[PDB]
C-alpha cells in the first residue's frame, strides 16, 4: 500500500525580492559564461 | 507516530521473493463448519483426517503418499492459498510402519523445499 | 465469548483513565498502524488466563501478533498499560521472547 | 459559387459546430487558433489550423488583417464567422468582398442598418413591423419633460442622467405628482452629482421576450421558423431558451412570423436573421431589434423544424435557392435549451475561471444534443467566454422535455469550478417555469426561491460515501496486489478480519461544518455494519466502471441505488439522480503545514484588470473595511477592502497599472 | 422465387445524384497494364448511407493474374450532380 | 550537456537528395533547416483504427496525415495530396 499522503518540501521564493532579482542575474552569467 | 511508523517501514527497501512454485487459489469443496459435526468434543471416538484435510486445502485436492502402508499414518500432497505443502496426520496409534512411512515422507519434502 | 473479555484489557476504569491522558488503546493502536482492511493474526490471546492465584492479566499484558504495514508483514509487539500499568509479569515475558523468535525465523520487522 | 474550403473566423464551440456541418458536406476546415487556444477542440477538428496571435481576442479573432490574410494563405473561398467577434462587423464583410472571399452571413448594408436602433426601428416600422417602445428624453424643460411623462403613461420613473445607486430617482405614479417629484429628484441629483439634466424612460405593461428565426437569401425570398421564448434571463444574459413559446397559438405565430418576413423582403436580408420582438401579457407584440447573425439558442429551433440552419447559411452563401418551401416546413414536439455557465450564482452569478478536473456528460441521443467546445482537463479563459456547454432536448410534449433536461442535467457532473448547473436545476423545477409564466423578470422575482441553500445530509448518504473510501481503499489495496510476486496471499484480502472477534473502524466524516462519527463493522460475509448515532444500517457495495466514470452500487438496509463516485484531494463527490452530495474527508493536522500562513496582509486582485483607484498612501493607518483600491476586470468593479487594523507599510500598484490576478497589492507592518 | 415486382411505377421516385467509381490495379502510365501483387495497405472512405464501398478484397489480400484485378467499386450520393461529384473526390 | 544536438539526415524527393538540419530542442520541439530556410517543426502519433497517424505543425501551420513506412520509403497520405519520399540506402 503506497496511498499514504506525505508532506513535501520546498517554499515559493520571494521573486520580487531585491536578493532573488541579484542572485539570479549574478547566476544567470556565470551560467551563460559556461555556455 | 502511528503514521510517522508506516514511513519508516516504506523506506526499508524490502521486497518479498518467493522460494516456492505458485498456483492459483482455489475454495475447499466442502463447507469447514462441518468440521464441528464431524471431530466433535469427545476423544474416545474416532474420525478420518482426510476429512479434516478435504476442507482445508485448495480444491480438497490431494495426492496420497503410501496410502495402503502404515495406514494410520496420513501423508500427501496439497497446496493451501496456492502454496505447496506436505501434510502428516495421525489416523490412528503409531506403528512402525507408520514411523518409516513417515520418515521417507519428510525426506522427499526437505528435497524439493 | 472468552476473548471478548480479554479483548477489554484492564477495565473501565483504567481504559477510561488511559483516554483522559490522549493516549490511544493499544488496539486502536494497532489498528491504525496496519493496512486499511488488513486482517491481523494475534498471538497467545490467552497468556495468563488464570496463571496467577488473584490477579487477572488479560492476555499477558501484552498484544502479539502479524500484520501488514507499508505492504511488508511485520511483527508487532505493544505493551497494554490498562493492566497492571503494565509491568511485565513472568508470562509477559515469555509472550515477548516467543514473538521475537517467531519474528527472527521468519524474518519479520519488530514494531514496539 | 462552389465552396469546397471554408474558414472559421471562430473557436469553441460554435468553431466544432460549423465545422461538423462542414466536414458532412464534403467542405474542407481552416481553424484559427489563438496562443492560449492551440491545443483547443476546434483546432484538432480542422485538420488545417494557423496561428493569429496571441490570447487577447483585440490582436487574435478580432484582427481582420490576420483572418484576411490566413483566408488568402490556406485558399478557402469562404470565411463562416459564428456569432459574436467579426459575425456583426459591417467593416470585415466589406473587407471579405474586396478581397473575393464570400462572407458566409448577411450583407455589409444589412449588418450596419441593424447595428444602430434608431435606423433599425425606422426601417422596422416602415416595414410594417411595429416601432413601439419606452425611452429617456434629453430635452430638460419641466414642460417637455411632463409631456413625455403623459405620453409614455404613469407610473413613470425620473432618474438623474449623472449617477448611480438610486440616487435622485422618483417614482411618478400620477400627473399631479410630476412637478414635486421632478423638483425633488433634480435638488438630489445636483446635490450627488452637480448635475440637474433628468431622464424619462418607462414601459407602462408589456412583460415577456418572443423572437423568430428567419432565413433570406441573395435572390430575397424570405421564409420563417416559428418562435423561441428566451424571457428567462439574468441581467439580459439568455438562461434558458425554449422553441416553440408556450401559449402562442399557430395562428398568432403565423402573423407574427409574416409581418417580421416583409421586413426581411425589405432589406432583402441574406442569411439566418432574428427578430427580437417584446410581447405583452396579452400576446401583442412590438419590434425590438433584429440580430443580424446566427443566434447562440438557433439548436432549439433546429430541433423542432428538423433543419441545419449552418448548413443552410453554406448553401444560400454559394448562391443556392431556400431548400424548403414555407408550405413544406412542418413544426412537430417541444425542445428546450439551457446554457451551461462557468458562474457562482451563490457569489451574483459572478464568472469563475478554472480547469474542468471532471466534466462528465450525459450520453447523447437524438434528441439530447450536447454542444461543448470543452473536454476534460481542458481550462476556462478569463479572455474568452465564461460558457462551459449547451444542453439542448426534444420531446412530443413540453412537459416531457423539461423532465428530459432535468434526469440529463444530474447525469452532467463539473468539477474544478463553479457551474450554474444547479440553479438551472432550480429554475427548470420552478412551479411558475412549469406552468410556462415566463416574462424577464422571472430570475428577480423568484430569486428567493431559485438561489437554495445547502441542507444537512441523510445517514444513508455518509454510510454510502463511507463504503466508497473503504472501496476506494480496497482497490489501492488491489492495485498493489497486481505488481507482488505472493499475488494470492490472505493478507492482500481487505476483509479486516480478526481471530475469535469483529473488527471495528472508528471513521470520521464532515457534513458541512458537522463532524461525524461512523463506527463501520466488518462482518465475515463481506458486509458492513455502520452505526451513526443511535441508528445501525446493514451496508453491502461494490465498484464497477462504466466508460471512464466509476460507479458506486449499494445496499443500504435493504434499499438498493446507483451513484458516480468521485474522490478528489479530500472531498467525496456521490451523484446520483436524487441528488449530489459532497463529504469532506479529515485531514490529520500533521499533514497540514504546521506553522499556517499568518499575518496575510494584501487581498489579492479578484482578477487581471486596470487600476482605477488608489485611496491608501504610503503610510497611512486603515481600519478593516477600508476600502485600499477599486479595479475594473472585464467591465466589472471591484473594491478591495482592509483585512486588518494594521498601518500600511507600502504599495505595490498605482493608478492605471494593470495588476495580474493573485498578486499583491497593499503591504501591512509587522505587528 | 415467383413474386410480384415490390413497387408500382407511382411509387418509384428519383432523388438526389449518385456517381460509381471503380478501382482497378491497372497502372495507368503503362497504358492502363493490369499488375497482380500483394496490397500490403488498403484503407477507404468510412461507410455510411451517403457513400457505399462495393469490394472484394481485404488489407493482406494478392491480387492475381487469373482473374480481373478491379480492387473496388465506390457510390456515393448526394442532393446534386456537383455535390455529389466532390463527395466522390473528398472519398 | 551545455550543448545543441544537431542531427544531419538526407532524404530523397524523386531524383534529388535533400540535406535537413534537425536541432533537437529542450522543450520537444524540433528545429529543421532545409537549404536556407529554418522551419520549427512539432508533432506526434496516435493511432485512430489500425492506421498511424501524424499530427504535426511547421512554423504554426497545424495538419493530419497517415503515415507508412514501409522498406525504405515514408508514405504521407493526407486529404490535399499523397507524398512519398525515400530514404537512401547504406553501401
Ligand atoms: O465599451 C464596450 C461596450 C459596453 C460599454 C460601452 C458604453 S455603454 C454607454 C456608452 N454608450 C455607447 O454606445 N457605448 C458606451
Amino acid at each position: 500500500y503506497h496511498g499514504d499522503s506525505v508532506a513535501s518540501l520546498g517554499t515559493q521564493p520571494d521573486l520580487g525580492s531585491a536578493l532573488y532579482q541579484e542572485n539570479y542575474k549574478q547566476m544567470k552569467a556565470l551560467v551563460n559564461q559556461l555556455h | 507516530a502511528l503514521h510517522l511508523t508506516r514511513k519508516v517501514v516504506r523506506n526499508l527497501n524490502y521486497q518479498k521473493k518467493l522460494d516456492v512454485t505458485i498456483e492459483p487459489s482455489e475454495e475447499p469443496l466442502f463447507p469447514a463448519d462441518e468440521l464441528y459435526g464431524i471431530v466433535g468434543a469427545n476423544l474416545k471416538r474416532s474420525f478420518d483426517v482426510r476429512e479434516v484435510i478435504a476442507r482445508i486445502v485448495d480444491g480438497s485436492r490431494f495426492t496420497e503418499f503410501k496410502a495402503f502402508y502404515g495406514d494410520t499414518l496420513v501423508t500427501g500432497f496439497a497446496r493451501i492459498f496456492g502454496y505447496p505443502v506436505g501434510i502428516v496426520g495421525n489416523n490412528g496409534v503409531l506403528f512402525s510402519e507408520s514411523a518409516k512411512k513417515g520418515t521417507h515422507f519428510v525426506q522427499l519434502c526437505c528435497q524439493r523445499n | 465469548e472468552r476473548v471478548e473479555h480479554i479483548k477489554l484489557g484492564g477495565g473501565e476504569k483504567a481504559r477510561a483513565l488511559h483516554i483522559s491522558r490522549g493516549k490511544l488503546l493499544p488496539r486502536e493502536r494497532i489498528d491504525n498502524l496496519i493496512d486499511p482492511g488488513s486482517p491481523f493474526l494475534e498471538l497467545s490471546q490467552f497468556a495468563g488466563y488464570q496463571l496467577y492465584d488473584n490477579e487477572e492479566v488479560p492476555g499477558g499484558g501484552i498484544i502479539t501478533g502479524i500484520g501488514r504495514v507499508s505492504g511488508v508483514e511485520c511483527m508487532i509487539i505493544a505493551n497494554d498499560a490498562t493492566v497492571k500499568g503494565g509491568a511485565y509479569y513472568p508470562v509477559t515475558v515469555k509472550k515477548q521472547l516467543r514473538a521475537q523468535e517467531i519474528a527472527m525465523q521468519n524474518r519479520l520487522p519488530c514494531i514496539y | 459559387r462552389n465552396i469546397t474550403k471554408v474558414l472559421i473566423a471562430n473557436r469553441g464551440e460554435i468553431a466544432c459546430r460549423v465545422m461538423r456541418t462542414a466536414k458532412k458536406l464534403g467542405v474542407q476546415t481552416v481553424a484559427v487558433y489563438s496562443e492560449a487556444d492551440r491545443n483547443s477542440m476546434h483546432v484538432d477538428m480542422a485538420d488545417e489550423a494557423y496561428s493569429i496571435g496571441p490570447a487577447p481576442s483585440q490582436q487574435s479573432y478580432l484582427s481582420m488583417e490576420k483572418i484576411i490574410q490566413v483566408a488568402k494563405t490556406s485558399a478557402a473561398q469562404a470565411i463562416h464567422p459564428g456569432c459574436g467577434f467579426l459575425s456583426e462587423n459591417m467593416e470585415f464583410a466589406e473587407l471579405c468582398k474586396q478581397e473575393g472571399i464570400i462572407f458566409i452571413g448577411p450583407p455589409p448594408s444589412a449588418i450596419r442598418d441593424m447595428g444602430i436602433k434608431s435606423t433599425s426601428k425606422s426601417i422596422m416600422a416602415a416595414a410594417g413591423v411595429p416601432v413601439v417602445e419606452g425611452y429617456h428624453g434629453e430635452d430638460q424643460s419641466d414642460q417637455c419633460l411632463k409631456e413625455h411623462a403623459r405620453r409614455i403613461g404613469y407610473p413613470v420613473m425620473i432618474k438623474a442622467v449623472r449617477g448611480g445607486g438610486g440616487k435622485g430617482m422618483r417614482i411618478v405614479r400620477s400627473e399631479q405628482e410630476f412637478q414635486e417629484q421632478l423638483e425633488s429628484a433634480r435638488r438630489e441629483a445636483k446635490k450627488s452629482f452637480n448635475d440637474d439634466a433628468m431622464l424619462i424612460e418607462k414601459f407602462v405593461d408589456t412583460p415577456r421576450h418572443v423572437e423568430v428565426q428567419v432565413f433570406g437569401d441573395h435572390h430575397g425570398n424570405a421564409v420563417y421558423l416559428f418562435e423561441r421564448d428566451c424571457s428567462v434571463q439574468r441581467r439580459h444574459q439568455k438562461i434558458i431558451e425554449e422553441a416553440p413559446a408556450p401559449g402562442i397559438k399557430s395562428e398568432v405565430r403565423k402573423k407574427l412570423g409574416e409581418a417580421a418576413v416583409r421586413a426581411a423582403k425589405a432589406v432583402n436580408y441574406v442569411g439566418a436573421g432574428t427578430v427580437e420582438f417584446i410581447m405583452d401579457s396579452k400576446h401583442n407584440f412590438c419590434f425590438m431589434e433584429m440580430n443580424t447573425r446566427l443566434q447562440v439558442e438557433h439548436p432549439v429551433t433546429e430541433m423542432i423544424t428538423g433543419t441545419d440552419l449552418v448548413e443552410w447559411q453554406l448553401r444560400i452563401a454559394a448562391g443556392e435557392k431556400i431548400p424548403l418551401s414555407q408550405e413544406e416546413i412542418t413544426l412537430q414536439g417541444h425542445a428546450f435549451e439551457a446554457r451551461i455557465y462557468a458562474e457562482d450564482p451563490s457569489n451574483n452569478f459572478m464568472p469563475v475561471a478554472g480547469p474542468l478536473v471532471h466534466l462528465s456528460t450525459p450520453r447523447a441521443d437524438p434528441s439530447t444534443r450536447i454542444e461543448t467546445g470543452v473536454r476534460q482537463g481542458d481550462e476556462v479563459s478569463v479572455h474568452y467566454d465564461p460558457m462551459i456547454a449547451k444542453l439542448v432536448v426534444w420531446a412530443a410534449d413540453r412537459q416531457a422535455a423539461l423532465t428530459k433536461l432535468r434526469y440529463s442535467l444530474r447525469q452532467y457532473n463539473i468539477v474544478g469550478l463553479h457551474t450554474n448547473i444547479d440553479f438551472l436545476l432550480n429554475l427548470s423545477g420552478h412551479p411558475e417555469f412549469e406552468a410556462g409564466n415566463v416574462h424577464t423578470d422571472f430570475i428577480p422575482q423568484h430569486h428567493k426561491q431559485l438561489l437554495l441553500s445547502r441542507k444537512a445530509a441523510a445517514k444513508e448518504s455518509l454510510c454510502q460515501a463511507a463504503l466508497g473510501l473503504i472501496l476506494k481503499e480496497k482497490a489501492m489495496t488491489d492495485t498493489f496486489t497486481l505488481q507482488a510476486h505472493d499475488q494470492f496471499s490472505p493478507f492482500s484480502s481487505s476483509s479486516g478480519r480478526r481471530l475469535n472477534i469483529s473488527y471495528t473502524r472508528n471513521m470520521t466524516l464532515k457534513d458541512g461544518k458537522n463532524n461525524v462519527a461512523i463506527a463501520v463493522t466488518y462482518n465475515h460475509d463481506g458486509s458492513y455494519s455502520m452505526q451513526i448515532e443511535d441508528k445501525t444500517f446493514q451496508v453491502l457495495g461494490n465498484l464497477y466502471s462504466e466508460g471512464d466514470c466509476t460507479y458506486l452500487k449499494c445496499s443500504v438496509n435493504g434499499v438498493a441505488s446507483k451513484a458516480k463516485l468521485i474522490i478528489l484531494e479530500n472531498t467525496i463527490y456521490l451523484f446520483s439522480k436524487e441528488g449530489s452530495i459532497e463529504i469532506d474527508i479529515p485531514v490529520p493536522k500533521y499533514l497540514s503545514s504546521v506553522s499556517s500562513q499568518e499575518t496575510q496582509g494584501g487581498p489579492l486582485a479578484p482578477m487581471t484588470g486596470t487600476i482605477e483607484k488608489v485611496f491608501v498612501k504610503a503610510g497611512d493607518k486603515v481600519k478593516a473595511g477600508d476600502s485600499l483600491m477599486v479595479m475594473i476586470a472585464m467591465k466589472m468593479e471591484h473594491t478591495i477592502k482592509s483585512p486588518k487594523d494594521g498601518t500600511v507599510k507600502k504599495v505595490f500598484y498605482r493608478e492605471g497599472a494593470q495588476a495580474n490576478r493573485h498578486t499583491p497589492l497593499v503591504e501591512f507592518e509587522e505587528e
